[PDB]
């Protein structure tokens, strides 16, 4: 089957360069053009450029033309896009998409197959581990944890190592003015069990190699 | 319009045949009829009276049963209350050819009293009237036993006249003083041309004439042919000033459709069609979305011949040219492409994706000038030329307007001459991102091989090499081809200029050596005449029988070759001003 | 760049309705317009290309129409798998352009939020920061209003909110407003409270607490 696999997430500082790959498999790599589209968090889509994987011809957008170099490697069927001259507004999820037409002039530039998406976070902040602070309750009780001040996304929060899943709400991380993310994860439980069962939230921050547990008592 | 075809109306072009019509039909729309060209046929009818109070002549250009121009028979029913009783022809006069056959009409009266030798002009034409009306009352006493009905106003007859052998067959009396006019088909009431009952040729405002007023009348003030404000055209045997509203003029006569060598044109109200300047226009089907064919192939190319305006589009795909061996098709013969040299306008677009390798130029589209772009082949392109690899130049030497759309010319790795083109001059409107020209032959290569626009072209550009490929010239031009000079002071044709385009002088100008020959196209612009001078105009021969307003005008040549009108009493013309020269 | 305009921005419709989103082009773009579906956090899916042509795999309820400027993506009888965000893409100009995106949401009856307030933990006070959390759980519609009152004093520029997507079953949102303060400010005033204004509430509900109590 047709499947596009991209590289892992990257974290860059303002001014560096990032070269995201897009490994293709399941079709004639040189038969269809490769499009690159980015999406800022909670924003629309933005087309950057396509590459002819057979001749090597490029066609960058006017906004990015001058600091984007997209290439090809037909020996392994892989397309690369190198965006240099990075800014804080370049933080987005960069997808690679395939043109649905072998003969490009009659193609309608519709993207039938996409990659999984590569997150590229560009900020002046440094990699910092999260601080876990409990939120104790005050019939039906509500408790949760507060993952405050970390960088960069993403974190994985699970209660009782995945044992408790009913009523768990993990809010999206909000970006503070300091450049770090704040995140809350609340769960509703019966007030009868409040005191007879142990509730522990488990936070894992891969970029800083931080694994922290935390009990939550009234 | 007083004229109506045969097979409200005064003249009948054809046969007037009235059969099977009921008894209660309003026959009053036949009240104004005056003349009928063909024959008159009345049978199997059930009405009581025929009313023709204004009918005067039945010319009978066609006889029925090979003998009769009037044929009335069996106009009654067997067991109902409907039958013919009277023929009310109180003003009928003459029949030009054929006889009269009236038989088996149960209650038709008064036909035995009227003498038939008067109306029919053929003496030995068969005239038989038997077994018709029965108990018919006598004719009225005022009428002397010669009437069409019991009324006192329905009795003409008379008209019978003998003749002197001088007038032969057309006369109004026996004396040698009583010959009818020359333009009279039968009898007359007087020697004049306005007294005759029917005309040999044409009736104009009451008179019989040989021909209707000509469109052109010689004017002795202008010494030249001049339009005539009192013209009339030919519609059958009647001169009219304007053809029927649906009709069109051919030369001097009216016709429903102009012959295929002329095209219907409107000239300030009057609609006449002139001869086409070579060949006449014709619209043909297009090609692509909206047509029957995906491409132009060997199975549709013959239908584009002699076409002038393509209502649609043209697709030149590889499958149509190279054939399709999967679905049995003959490959198109390339030399048949020359059938597109007649195309002038394309309503929508032009798509070319493959072209024969031996043809390096699209010269088969020379006379093409307009691409409307009302429909687009692909993406917003009214013109698409791609992946044509063995093509040198365009060759659209008369292409001037691409009304709307965009233009695609790419991947033509051997195309030149297109680099310096002022595309604002052809495509109308914005040039903001409406041009797609890439991957062709680089400028660096075309200039080195000597394939740029010819220096005789303006700042706009050119479609190819040579003079006849410029958009606009830097000086002069002739026949859609740029030049350095017209043939002013010498040359094969002595020519003049009008807004930087050479036109041939009038043939009657004398070729002048070292000085200008003519100012314009007319013969009033020559500096000196080659043969004769008719006033300010140069003519081949002096007026010798031209038709004027007061009469025919005859003139004689001078020793200095200037025509002057001869005296008022020559007839055969003149070789001089004296009476001895007529 | 032929900027696309999608309408409406948001849409609330239930299962079984006929919905209709409109993508308007700035200039005439013939018939070169595509449609896409994007599950939240997942890669976009191609629905309709060439204005009307349906991509293989997409059900028959998805249909596109229109040409030139006004295009329309019409799907009949909404299905649970079809609640996501939809974008239109133009392929007429050399730079492609996407729309702002329509987000269809599950229609639901008005549900009131379960308001909870959380004082800052002692482990957080040792760091020198205080974060007060006001929770709005399992409510509908999406718009809420959270105002903080520190001793009946209105606060601004120091609190942030976060909303979750519609739940897959009861289709209700959840919002949390966090007030970030220094320990010096938190040790000044006694009474803290968040005022919640929602459609599901008969009158703005306020949950209060005192420092240490
Ligand atoms: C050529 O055609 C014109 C028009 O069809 C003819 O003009 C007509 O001339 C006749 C006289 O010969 C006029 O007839 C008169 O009509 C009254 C009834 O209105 C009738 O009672 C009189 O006894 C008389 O016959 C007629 O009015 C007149 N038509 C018009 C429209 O003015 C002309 O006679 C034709 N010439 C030839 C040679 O056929
Ligand atoms: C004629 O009509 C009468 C009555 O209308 C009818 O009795 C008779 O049979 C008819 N005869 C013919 C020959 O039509
Ligand atoms: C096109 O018109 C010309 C007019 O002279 C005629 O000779 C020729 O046969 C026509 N073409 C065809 C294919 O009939
Ligand atoms: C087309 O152009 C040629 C000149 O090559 C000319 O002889 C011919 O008369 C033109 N055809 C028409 C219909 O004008
Ligand atoms: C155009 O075609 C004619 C065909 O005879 C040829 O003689 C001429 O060289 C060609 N010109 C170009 C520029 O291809
Ligand atoms: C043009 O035709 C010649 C045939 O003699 C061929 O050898 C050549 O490759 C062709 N050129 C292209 C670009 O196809
Ligand atoms: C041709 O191009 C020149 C600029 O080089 C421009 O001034 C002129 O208007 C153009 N011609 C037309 C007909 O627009
Ligand atoms: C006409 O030709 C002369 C000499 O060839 C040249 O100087 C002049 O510029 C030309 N006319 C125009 C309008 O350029």
């Amino acid at each position: 089957q047709v499947q596009l696999v991209q590289s892992g997430a990257e974290v860059k500082k303002p001014g560096a360069s990032v070269k995201v790959s897009c490994k293709a498999s399941g079709y004639t790599f040189t038969g269809y053009y490769m499009h690159w589209v980015r999406q800022a968090p909670g924003q629309g889509l933005e087309w950057m450029g396509w590459i002819n994987p057979n001749s090597g011809g490029t066609n960058y957008a006017q906004k990015f033309q001058g600091r984007v170099t997209m290439t090809r490697d037909t020996s392994i069927s892989t397309a690369y896009m190198e965006l240099s001259r990075l800014r804080s507004d370049d933080t987005a999820v960069y997808y690679c998409a395939r043109d649905h037409g072998s003969r490009h002039f009659w193609s309608y530039w519709g993207f039938d197959y996409w990659g999984q998406g590569t997150l590229v976070t560009v900020s002046s902040a440094s990699t910092k581990g999260p601080s876990v602070f409990p939120l104790a309750p005050s019939g039906t009780a509500a408790l949760g944890c507060l993952v405050k001040d970390y960088f960069p996304e993403p974190v994985t929060v699970s209660w009782n190592s995945g044992a408790l899943t009913s009523g768990v709400h993990t809010f999206p991380a909000v970006l503070q003015s300091s450049g770090l993310y704040s995140l809350s994860s609340v769960v509703t439980v019966p007030s009868s069990s409040l005191g007879t069962q142990t509730y522990i939230c488990n936070v894992n921050h891969k970029p800083s190699n931080t694994k922290v547990d935390k009990r939550v008592e009234p | 319009q007083a004229v109506c075809p045969g097979t409200r109306c005064e003249v009948v072009m054809g046969n007037l045949e009235i059969v099977l019509t009921g008894h209660n039909a309003d026959l009053s729309f036949l009240q104004w009829i005056r003349e009928v060209t063909g024959y008159v046929l009345v049978a199997m009818n059930e009405f009581s009276t025929l009313p023709l109070p204004n009918l005067r002549v039945v010319r009978g250009t066609q006889v029925y049963d090979g003998k009769f121009a009037i044929f009335v028979m069996l106009n009654y029913n067997t067991n109902s209350s409907h039958a013919l009783r009277q023929l009310r022809l109180t003003q009928l006069t003459e029949i030009l050819s054929g006889g009269v056959y009236i038989e088996k009409n149960d209650k038709l009266c008064h036909m035995d009293t009227i003498d038939w030798r008067d109306i029919v002009r053929d003496r030995d034409a068969e005239i038989v009237v038997k077994d018709n009306g029965r108990s018919c009352p006598p004719c009225h006493e005022v009428c002397k036993g010669r009437c069409w009905g019991p009324g006192s106003e329905d009795c003409q007859t008379l008209t019978k006249t003998i003749c002197a052998p001088q007038c032969n067959g057309h006369c109004f009396g026996p004396n040698p003083n009583q010959c009818c006019h020359d333009e009279c088909a039968g009898g007359c009431s007087g020697p004049q041309d306005t007294d005759c009952f029917a005309c040999r040729h044409f009736n104009d405002s009451g008179a019989c004439v040989p021909r209707c007023p000509q469109p052109l009348v010689y004017n002795k003030l202008t010494f030249q042919l001049e339009p005539n404000p009192h013209t009339k055209y030919q519609y059958g045997g009647v001169c009219v000033a304007s053809c029927p509203h649906n009709f069109v003029v051919d030369q001097t006569s009216c016709v429903r459709a102009c012959p295929p060598d002329k095209m219907e044109v409107d000239k300030n109200g009057l609609k006449m069609c002139e001869p086409c300047g070579g060949l006449c226009p014709k619209a043909c089907e297009g090609t692509g979305s909206g047509s029957r064919f995906q491409t132009v192939d060997s199975s549709n190319i013959d239908g584009f011949v002699n076409c002038t305006k393509i209502l649609g589009n043209l697709d030149f795909l590889i499958t149509g040219l190279n054939g399709d061996p999967w679905h049995k098709i003959p490959a198109l013969d390339p030399e048949k492409l020359n059938v597109f040299r007649t195309v002038r306008e394309i309503t929508g677009y032009l798509n070319i994706q493959s072209w024969p390798p031996h043809m390096h130029n699209f010269s088969v589209f020379s006379n093409l000038t307009t691409i409307g772009g009302r429909s687009l082949y692909n993406r917003g392109f009214s013109l698409l030329i791609m992946k044509n690899l063995n093509v040198t130049s365009l060759g659209f030497r008369s292409l001037k307007e691409i009304s709307a759309g965009r233009i695609y010319i790419s991947a033509n790795r051997q195309l030149c001459y297109h680099h310096s083109l002022n595309w604002t001059k052809v495509l109308r409107g914005p040039t903001e991102e409406r041009l797609d020209i890439k991957h062709n032959r680089p400028r660096r290569d075309c200039v080195a091989e000597g394939k740029v626009c010819d220096p005789l072209c303006s700042s706009g550009g050119c479609w190819g090499p040579g003079p006849g490929q410029c958009l606009s010239c830097r000086n002069y031009s002739r026949g859609g081809v740029c030049v350095t000079h017209c043939n002013f002071l010498n040359g094969e044709p002595r020519e003049f200029a009008h807004e930087a385009e050479c036109f041939s002088c009038h043939p009657e100008c004398q070729p002048m050596e070292g000085t200008a020959t003519c100012n314009g196209s007319g013969s009033d612009t020559c500096a000196q005449c080659a043969h004769f001078r008719d006033g300010p105009h140069c003519v081949s021969s002096c007026p010798h029988g031209v038709l004027g307003a007061k009469g025919p005008i005859y003139k004689y040549p001078d020793v200095q070759n200037e025509c002057r009108p001869c005296h008022e009493n020559c007839t055969q013309g003149c070789k001089g001003p004296e009476l001895q020269d007529c | 760049d032929i900027q696309m305009t999608q309408s409406p921005s948001s849409l609330s419709a239930s299962v079984g309705d006929r919905v209709t989103i409109t993508c308007r082009a700035s200039q005439s773009i013939s018939s070169y317009l595509n449609w896409y579906q994007q599950k939240p956090g997942k890669a976009p899916k191609l629905l309709i290309y060439a204005a009307s042509s349906l991509q293989s795999g997409v059900p028959s309820r998805f249909s596109g129409s229109g040409s030139g400027t006004d295009f329309t993506l019409t799907i009949s009888s909404l299905q649970p798998e079809d609640f996501a965000t939809y974008y239109c893409q133009q392929s007429y100009s050399t730079p492609p352009t996407f729309g702002q995106g329509t987000k269809v949401e599950i229609k639901r009856t008005v549900a009131a939020p379960s308001v909870f307030i959380f004082p800052p933990s002692d482990e957080q006070l040792k760091s020198g920061t205080a974060s007060v959390v006001c929770l709005l759980n399992n409510f509908y519609p999406r718009e809420a209003k959270v105002q903080w009152k520190v001793d009946n004093a209105l606060q601004s520029g120091n609190s942030q909110e976060s909303v979750t997507e519609q739940d897959s079953k009861d289709s209700t949102y959840s919002l949390s407003s966090t007030l970030t303060l220094s320990k010096a400010d938190y040790e000044k005033h006694k009474v803290y409270a968040c005022e919640v204004t929602h459609q599901g509430l008969s009158s703005p509900v306020t949950k209060s607490f005192n420092r240490g109590e």
